[PDB]
């Protein structure tokens, strides 16, 4: 009865909001990486780091606004506010780009709260903690683009930035550099990812034409309490349908639904191994006989050596004003360039 | 209690957003970002 | 007893281990014919001059391709949109360098696919089922057609519809970004969250209905086998699920009706890839995304360059680099 | 039972409160017409082409006749008010009688007069409704047959001179041109109905679906469907309502590709050039700048070993080179000047080349159907600078997702009328599960 | 007997408040010319 | 930076006079560009003959000099080729061809100017942009 | 199937609710006007003014190219706009 059962208990209290000790990392964390967020889109230039404006105060639409990376000579500084680069400066802070480390730091360790979340309130209720479980594959992928991807390469300033426009360049980049299109893992991740999408909207729509009649209206919705005993769709129906249409149809219930977890959560985790092998710029880029046959006989030419084509234009033509501390001056002459265009 | 009827809340605040949403609207065509 | 009636018995046959049905008479011949002239030429098709150049692309295994550069290549420019049937053809040589294969195999797809379509609302008005699956159907559907049928029509060639094929899938969307500025359309960022929404609600959904399965087991066994098939009650505890779930947020965000929450499920993901099949129809019209390219200037009139600026640097790159021998003129107007 | 996001599915039964919703949503219909007409009107500018200026009804106006003259110039401008007020002044009317009869008026017909009355399941009384207002789509036909060859014609941009007004005197009744059209493939250079290249064939066409709509309306006012019609139909309202939805649905897939390949009812002169126009005039265009320059366009090799100015069709025919080869199909009034038996003529291209076909290759290669969603003129990469989208572009992408989704509600409503003819549509009764009763299938 | 002030107050305005401060803000920038 | 009376200053003749627009008359001047030229010179080249563009060095090396007002507002109502060898009025948007160039037909004198002002200044703000094509975008 | 708080809808068709706020969100949203029409967010943030983001004839950025010395030379790019 001391004061640590005390505060478990005021922690635990049910209210519309629940708390826990999981809430005291959370809360702060969520809402300072939400409110970094707001505050630099709303005010804050990327002028010096990246010779860009991108805050709604310099003219930035809600798709161009951005908080970008730090500059490339800040190379992996955690850019602490109290720290020597901005040594207590608010403003110089802001304008060395302190406010990226500030919500990728703070929104790692909320994450880490939001999991914990989901233990604390899993055991509290009495389920099994699988929804934590799966939450794993979006902390794998928030660590592998924003912290260890960056720490492989020379400086945060190539981390993604955080914006709607900001997040189509790294798309970009990443095919032009890394030619990442081509990476097995990627191609495991885009099958977890429409896999889950596919199954989430065949399942939905199953249940939805295998209903019983459990009332009288056109809408059917209302024919559901939640603490009835019986399964409100007809497995049997759906089985024979699926098998008849497709050729084979699940058949158990909790196979089906473990199934829809296992899917896109090993999707994410295949993504997120192949983004720590481009940390080291250990890219699938080349396929070596392609390019020993296609040297000797310019006659051979594929989709793989046409998109190859495409990545080199990428680089040279976006290079000098994205890695703007490298000073490239590409004169005219050498730009690569296709008949006309 | 409910003096003031929801549907009237629900009313106001729905032209509310719309005229702060055209605002911003605007603000794409005029001054900054406008490309002018 | 009349030789046409049981015909007709048969083909609406529930009994058929493969459903057949009137949309299937359609459907049958039409997938294996696309599938047999698929697999075939995979594997040995000739090189394809796709865009018209007399610059043949070597797709199939068999002239040096692996399962990742593989494809069948899209017909030749020259073409167009003309109708290229192999009876079109002097010979099956010409029709192999002109990509009819392609033509063949697409056509016959599309319609084997809509008739698919029709097969899953035939099958359950026999089964007494509602009937909307073909619903959700439409919407994977639509995007092929999309990229099949209406992006060509609108650019005027089918070379440059989708290749069939996994890196020729890959030259197909870098193109369409440094033309279209799809990323920057929001029916593109819709078709996003249609799929990203969905991925993470197929796992919600799963892990919530796996946390909250009713013991039936021992830890010996998976507890896969506390289900058996056809049993009359449910097999997890949804106010269990319900009582977690909108603890973690909060209790009015989270779904307590089974019949709500799973058409939910169903509509998300379907109404999304809606949109982004949309997306490609209508910039096969030209009707592309937002364009903020020096949107941005200073007092003096300097260009400000954001974050879009960047990106135009990317799809210039991609724009003066894509089949690098077939314009004669400044301007790649379709 | 229907809850409130399905709540015009009450109305299913009631068909006075149904007709007011019918007649209310008409006046919708015509308000938009009549405002939209008067809002372009107000902002119209003369000076400018109708393509620079987001126009969509004014072109419709103008292609009837009305406001222009030689070589598309708008010469008065009254007519287009006129018609935007008529038609904002008949939605009053229609909105008048739509709200009268959908609070107001009596709930249900059937009661009132057993002529406006009607069951659903009537197939008598339904054929008829069905054959009054084919017979009023047949007088509509005919009235653009009347306006063609009676008041005042329609415009021409074939017409010799740069287009023009022009009565049409003879038109096409040759039920092998006419039906023809109908039996050409949809594919390239052929285009099914599409295809339609002069006003003597869109008037005819209009004199045979005018002729046929009547005597068809005429056929189910004093017939009842055949027993094998009876067999094959559900008879609902909602069955009735799906199969209009199809048809709507394939009717805007087709106006899509009307308005984005066809130049004779849409005129480029109101619409802007097409696709294959804008890139057929590029060609043109450095054509004619390198030949000024001492360039012999007939024996240029290009890179690739084709010609670069000139090549041929897979059938032989001389075309424009470059990646405009896929677009030889094109046919418009400032090109074919210069074709031949076997395509573009080298001599008619090195002598006879008008200044008026210079300016208009020019014209219509900067102002080609590509543009932002916000209106920025050109290719992706372009700057902003050009306000501009053309109205090709607009009118094709909005009828393909306007055909789509009622695609979407034909499948929605086909599919809920079978199940709820056959008793289903609520779900599966679980004392009689028709799976339960049917043999295992392993 | 409701309470005025809980948790759930203070989660409410600690979002609520910023977000009007900020909407007037973004409002300004629309009239602000170059 | 700003636009000062010194970007605004730009050559009114050949003989080396000067003049000072307003900053009205130069957004007068980009919005008539935009109005009737921007759809084949946007960013100061010409989409229809790539070969000549609006830099000033340019214009300068022009038969009469274009890089100065007189010189533009005369080519806006009489066109010419670079050589000075042929009218191209029938081919180019002016003045003297209003009649096939209806945009040209509500243009007063003082527009003229500011058009021509325009061009004049771009470049000074611009750089290689003006006139430099996608590689400088 | 409540935790004791008051209902929102209870609470926002409530004339009490609404005497407060018919203040309070006005004066949030003015206040937030002020910060930017007074120009002091600019200064709080170090966001560059529309004619302070290159000096006259000036076309390179000002770019932070040193770790440690990155604050001052921040300082020195701002004198040069003075
Ligand atoms: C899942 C669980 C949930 C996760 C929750 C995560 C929340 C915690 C967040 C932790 C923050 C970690 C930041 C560490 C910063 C970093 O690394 O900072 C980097 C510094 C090293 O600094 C870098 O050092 C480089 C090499 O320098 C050396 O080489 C130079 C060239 O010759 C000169 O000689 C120079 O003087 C010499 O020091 C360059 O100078 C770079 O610019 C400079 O940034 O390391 C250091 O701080 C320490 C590095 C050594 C310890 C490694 C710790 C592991 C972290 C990396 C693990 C991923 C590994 C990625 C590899 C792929
Ligand atoms: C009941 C079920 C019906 C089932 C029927 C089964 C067969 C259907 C056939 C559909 C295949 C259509 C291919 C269209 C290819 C193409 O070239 O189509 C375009 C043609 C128009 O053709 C063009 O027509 C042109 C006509 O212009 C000519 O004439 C003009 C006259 O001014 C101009 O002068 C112009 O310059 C000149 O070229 C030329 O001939 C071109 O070469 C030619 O390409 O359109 C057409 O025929 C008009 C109709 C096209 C409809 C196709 C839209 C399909 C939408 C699918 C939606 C999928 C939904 C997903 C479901 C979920
Ligand atoms: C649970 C809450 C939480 C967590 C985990 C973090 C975590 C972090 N913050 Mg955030 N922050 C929070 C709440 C939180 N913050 C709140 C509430 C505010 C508002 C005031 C901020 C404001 C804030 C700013 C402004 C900045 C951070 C920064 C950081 C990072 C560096 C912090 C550091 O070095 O700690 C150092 C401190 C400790 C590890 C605590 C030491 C405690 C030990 C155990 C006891 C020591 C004994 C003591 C000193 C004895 C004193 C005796 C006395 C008599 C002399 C890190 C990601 C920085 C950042 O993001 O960089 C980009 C940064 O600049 N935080
Ligand atoms: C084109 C659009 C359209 C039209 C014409 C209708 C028409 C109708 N609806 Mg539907 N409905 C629509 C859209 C539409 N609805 C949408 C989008 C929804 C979803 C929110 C619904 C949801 C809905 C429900 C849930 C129900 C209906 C019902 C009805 C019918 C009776 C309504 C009634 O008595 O209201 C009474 C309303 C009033 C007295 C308020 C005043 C409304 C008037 C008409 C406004 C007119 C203003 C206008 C400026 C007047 C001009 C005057 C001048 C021209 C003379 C009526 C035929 C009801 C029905 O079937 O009845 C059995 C019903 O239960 N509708
Ligand atoms: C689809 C349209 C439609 C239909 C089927 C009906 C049907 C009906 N209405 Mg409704 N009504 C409509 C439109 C329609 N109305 C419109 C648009 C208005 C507003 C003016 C009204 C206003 C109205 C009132 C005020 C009343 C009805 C009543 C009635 C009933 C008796 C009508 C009668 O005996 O007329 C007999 C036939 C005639 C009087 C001949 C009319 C000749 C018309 C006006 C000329 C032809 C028009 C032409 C074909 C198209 C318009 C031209 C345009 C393109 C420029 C009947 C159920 C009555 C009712 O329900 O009583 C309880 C009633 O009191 N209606
Ligand atoms: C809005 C127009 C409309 C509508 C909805 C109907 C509706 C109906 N008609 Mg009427 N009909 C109409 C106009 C219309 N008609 C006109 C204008 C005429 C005059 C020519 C007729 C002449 C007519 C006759 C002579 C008969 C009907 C009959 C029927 C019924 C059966 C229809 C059926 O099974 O077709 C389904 C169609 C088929 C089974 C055959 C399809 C053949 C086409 C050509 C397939 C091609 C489709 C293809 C994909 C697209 C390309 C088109 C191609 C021609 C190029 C139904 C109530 C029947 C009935 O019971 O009358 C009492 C009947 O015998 N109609
Ligand atoms: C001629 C056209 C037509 C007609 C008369 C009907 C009529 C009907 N439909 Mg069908 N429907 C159609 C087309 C049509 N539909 C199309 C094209 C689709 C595919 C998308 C559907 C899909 C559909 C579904 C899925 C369902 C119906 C249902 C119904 C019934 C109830 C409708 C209702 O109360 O909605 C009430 C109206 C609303 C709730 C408003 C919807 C709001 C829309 C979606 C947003 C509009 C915004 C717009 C896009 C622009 C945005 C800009 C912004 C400023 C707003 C009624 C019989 C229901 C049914 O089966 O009943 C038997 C039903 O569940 N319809
Ligand atoms: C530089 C440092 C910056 C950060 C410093 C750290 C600040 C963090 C403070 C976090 C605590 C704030 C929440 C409590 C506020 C409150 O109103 O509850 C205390 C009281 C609530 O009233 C009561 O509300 C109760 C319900 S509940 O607990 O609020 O859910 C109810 O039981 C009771 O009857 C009623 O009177
Ligand atoms: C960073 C920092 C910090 C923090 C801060 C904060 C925390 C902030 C917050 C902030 C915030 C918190 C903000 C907010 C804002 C908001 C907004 C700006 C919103 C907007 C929205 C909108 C615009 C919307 C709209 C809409 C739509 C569009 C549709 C639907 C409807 C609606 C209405 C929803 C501190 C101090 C610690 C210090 C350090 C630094
Ligand atoms: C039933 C219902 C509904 C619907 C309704 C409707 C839809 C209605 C309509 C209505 C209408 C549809 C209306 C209309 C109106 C119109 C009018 C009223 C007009 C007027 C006009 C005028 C007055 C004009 C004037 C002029 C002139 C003459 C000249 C020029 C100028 C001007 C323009 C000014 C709803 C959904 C809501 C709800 C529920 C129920
Ligand atoms: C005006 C014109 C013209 C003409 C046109 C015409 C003459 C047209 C006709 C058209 C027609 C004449 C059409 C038709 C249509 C048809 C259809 C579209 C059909 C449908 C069908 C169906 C839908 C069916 C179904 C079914 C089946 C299959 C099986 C059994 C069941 C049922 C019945 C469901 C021309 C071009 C010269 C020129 C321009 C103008
Ligand atoms: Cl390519
Ligand atoms: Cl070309
Ligand atoms: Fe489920």
């Amino acid at each position: 009865r001391g004061w640590f059962d005390i505060l478990d208990d005021w922690l635990k209290r049910d209210r519309f909001v629940f708390v826990g000790w999981s809430g005291i990392l959370l809360f702060p964390c969520a809402y300072l990486a939400l409110g970094g967020w707001l505050t630099g889109t709303t005010f804050v230039t990327s002028w010096y780091t990246h010779g860009l404006a991108s805050s709604y105060l310099e003219g930035c639409n809600f798709l161009t606004v951005a908080v970008s990376t730090p500059a490339n000579s800040m190379g992996h500084s955690l850019l602490l506010l109290w720290g020597p680069e901005a040594q207590g400066d608010f403003t110089r802070w802001c304008q060395l780009g302190g406010l990226w480390t500030f919500i990728a730091l703070h929104g790692a360790f909320g994450l880490i709260g939001f999991m914990l979340r989901q233990f604390e309130i899993a055991r509290l209720v009495g389920v099994r903690p699988y929804n934590a479980i799966a939450f794993s594959a979006p902390i794998a992928v928030f660590v592998s683009v924003f912290l260890i991807y960056p720490l492989g390469q020379s400086s945060w300033f190539f981390a993604p930035s955080f914006g709607v426009a900001a997040i189509f360049r790294f798309l970009l980049f990443f095919q032009g550099f890394h030619n990442w299109t081509l990476n097995p893992f990627h191609m495991m991740g885009v099958a977890g990812v429409l896999g889950g999408a596919l199954l989430c909207a065949i399942h939905g729509a199953t249940v939805e034409n295998t209903l019983f009649q459990d009332g009288e209206g056109a809408s059917t919705f209302r024919a559901f309490n939640p603490t009835q005993a019986e399964e409100t769709y007809s497995m049997v129906t759906a089985n024979r349908f699926w098998s008849q249409i497709f050729g084979i149809a699940f058949s158990n219930k909790r196979w089906l639904h473990f199934f829809m977890l296992f899917v896109p959560v090993t999707g994410l985790w295949m993504s997120a191994i192949g983004v720590v092998g481009l940390a080291l710029n250990l890219r699938s880029y080349d396929f070596i006989s392609q390019e020993i046959r296609a040297a000797e006989d310019p006659e051979f030419e594929t989709f793989y050596t046409k998109n190859l084509l495409l990545n080199e234009g990428i680089r040279a033509w976006m290079a000098p004003q994205d890695q703007p501390h490298e000073n490239f001056v590409f004169p005219e002459e050498v730009l690569p360039r296709g008949n006309a265009l | 209690g409910g003096r003031i009827p929801l549907w009237i809340v629900a009313t106001v605040a729905g032209m509310g957003v719309i005229v702060i949403v055209g605002l911003f609207f605007y603000g794409a065509y005029a001054g900054l970002g406008s490309s002018l | 007893a009349n030789l046409w009636e049981r015909f007709c018995n048969w083909v609406t046959s529930t009994d058929n281990r493969l459903y057949v049905g009137w949309f299937g008479v359609i459907m049958i011949p039409t997938l294996l014919a696309a599938t047999i002239c698929f697999v075939i030429a995979f594997i040995a098709a000739p090189p394809v001059d796709i865009d018209g150049i007399r610059e043949p692309v070597s797709g199939s295994l068999l002239y040096g391709n692996n399962i990742i550069t593989g494809a069948v290549v899209p017909s030749s420019n020259a073409i167009g949109l003309h109708f290229y049937p192999i009876w079109e053809a002097a010979s099956l040589d010409e029709w192999l360098y002109n990509g009819g294969p392609y033509q063949l195999i697409i056509f016959h797809f599309l319609l084997g696919a809509s008739c698919y379509m029709g097969r899953q609302w035939e099958l359950s008005y026999r089964l007494g089922m509602r009937p909307w699956i073909c619903v959700a159907y439409s919407a994977p559907l639509a995007s092929a057609f999309a990229v099949f049928l209406i992006y060509p029509i609108g650019q005027g060639s089918f070379s440059d519809g989708m290749p069939l094929g996994i890196s020729g899938t890959f030259n197909f969307m870098i193109v369409f970004q440094a033309e279209h500025n799809i990323l920057m359309h929001p029916f593109h960022q819709l078709g996003v969250a249609g799929v990203f929404g969905g991925a993470l609600f197929c796992a919600m959904h799963g892990s919530l209905v796996t946390s909250s399965l009713i013991r039936e087991t021992t830890e010996t066994e998976s507890a896969n086998y506390g289900y058996k098939f056809g049993q009359e009650e449910e097999t997890y505890n949804i106010v269990a699920a319900h009582g977690y779930f909108g603890r973690l947020i909060f209790q009015y965000a989270s779904f307590n009706n089974s019949r709500s929450l799973h058409f939910f499920l169903a509509a998300w993901p379907v109404v999304g890839v809606w949109f982004t099949a949309l997306g490609i129809s209508t910039m096969a019209f030209n009707l592309n995304g937002f364009n903020f390219n020096h949107s941005v200037i200073d007092a003096k009139g300097n260009v400000i360059n954001t974050w879009a600026d960047i990106i135009n640097r990317a799809n210039l790159g991609m724009e003066v680099m894509h089949e690098r021998n077939a314009h004669n003129f400044p301007l790649d107007l379709a | 039972g229907f809850a409130w996001w399905a709540g015009n599915a009450r109305l299913i039964n009631l068909s006075g409160k149904l007709l007011g919703a019918h007649v209310a949503h008409a006046g919708l219909i015509v308000f938009w017409a009549g405002a939209m007409t008067l809002f372009e009107l107000a902002h119209f500018i003369p000076e400018k082409p109708m393509y620079e200026q987001g126009l969509i009804l004014i072109p419709h106006i103008a292609t009837l006749g009305w406001g222009v003259g030689p070589g598309g110039e708008v010469v008065d401008t009254f007519p287009f008010f006129v018609v935007g007020v008529v038609h904002l002044i008949s939605s009053a009317v229609l909105g008048f009688g739509g709200v009268y009869h959908a609070i107001r008026g009596p709930e249900t017909l059937e009661e009132y007069s057993s002529f406006f009355g009607y069951d659903w399941k009537d197939k008598n009384k339904m054929t008829t409704i069905l054959g009054f207002h084919l017979i009023v789509l047949g007088i509509g036909a005919l009235l653009l047959v009347a306006k063609a060859m009676f008041f005042g014609g329609l415009y021409d941009t074939w017409a010799p001179g740069g287009g023009d007004v022009r009565v049409i005197t003879n038109p096409t009744l040759d039920p092998r041109v006419i039906f023809g059209y109908l039996l050409k493939s949809p594919f390239g250079g052929e285009g099914w109905i599409v295809s339609v290249n002069n006003l003597e064939d869109v008037v005819g066409g209009h004199i045979w679906i005018g002729l046929i709509c009547i005597a068809g309306g005429i056929w189910h006012i004093l017939t009842t469907p055949f027993g094998w019609a009876r067999r094959a139909f559900i008879w609902s309202g909602e069955a009735y309502l799906s199969y209009s939805l199809g048809a709507l649905s394939m009717m805007g897939f087709i106006a899509t590709c009307f308005v984005w390949f066809n130049n004779t009812v849409y005129p480029s002169e109101f619409y802007g050039p097409t696709g294959p126009e804008a890139s057929q005039a590029q060609a043109m265009t450095f054509l004619i700048r390198d030949q000024k320059l001492g360039a012999n366009v007939g024996s240029a090799q290009g890179p690739t070993g084709l010609g670069k100015y000139l090549m041929r069709s897979p059938t032989g025919e001389i075309i424009f080179g470059g990646e405009t080869m896929r677009f030889w199909d094109f046919r418009g009034p400032w090109l074919e000047p210069l074709r031949g038996p076997n395509g573009l003529d080298l001599n008619k291209i090195k002598n006879d080349i008008q200044p008026w076909q210079e300016r208009r290759a020019a014209e219509y290669m900067t102002h080609a159907p590509l543009g932002s969603l916000n209106s920025v003129g050109g290719v992706a990469t372009e700057i902003n600078s050009v306000n501009f989208v053309s109205p090709r572009s607009w009118l094709a992408t909005s009828h393909f997702v306007l055909a789509f989704f009622f695609l979407v509600g034909h499948l929605w409503h086909a599919g809920r009328a079978r199940a709820a003819a056959a008793g289903f549509e609520k779900g599966i009764d679980r004392e009689s599960e028709p799976v339960l009763s049917m043999p295992s299938l392993d | 007997s409701y309470p005025i002030f809980t948790v759930r107050w203070v989660a409410v305005h600690t979002l609520a408040v910023p977000t009007i401060f900020f909407l007037g803000a973004i409002a300004a920038m629309q009239f602000i010319q170059r | 930076a700003e636009l000062t009376p010194e970007v605004l200053t730009v050559p009114l003749n050949s003989e080396g006079k000067t003049i000072t627009l307003t900053e009205k008359q130069y957004l007068e001047g980009k919005r008539l560009f935009q109005y009737a030229c921007a759809s084949c010179h946007v960013g100061g080249i010409t989409k229809t003959n790539p070969s000549l563009d609006l830099r000033t060095e340019t214009l300068a090396l022009a038969t009469p000099p274009r890089d100065n007002i007189e010189g533009l507002v005369d080519y806006m109502k009489n066109p010419t080729t670079y050589d000075g060898e042929q009218e191209i009025a029938e081919v180019h948007p002016s003045l003297r061809s209003a009649d096939i160039f209806p945009k040209m037909r509500n243009l007063t004198e003082k527009d003229l100017v500011a058009i021509a002002g325009h061009i004049l200044v771009e470049p000074k703000i611009l750089g290689d942009k003006w006139g430099g094509g996608k590689v400088y975008y | 199937g409540t935790t004791g708080e008051r209902p929102f809808s209870d609470i926002i068709t409530s004339v009490r609710y609404w005497v407060i706020h018919s203040i309070t969100i006005p004066a949030l949203f003015i206040a937030g006007w002020l910060f930017v029409s007074t120009g002091l967010a600019y200064d709080v943030f170090g966001t560059p003014r529309p004619d302070s983001y290159y000096a006259q004839e000036q076309r390179s950025i000002p770019l932070v190219t040193d770790r440690f010395e990155a604050k001052q030379q921040v300082e020195t790019f701002l004198e040069q706009l003075k």
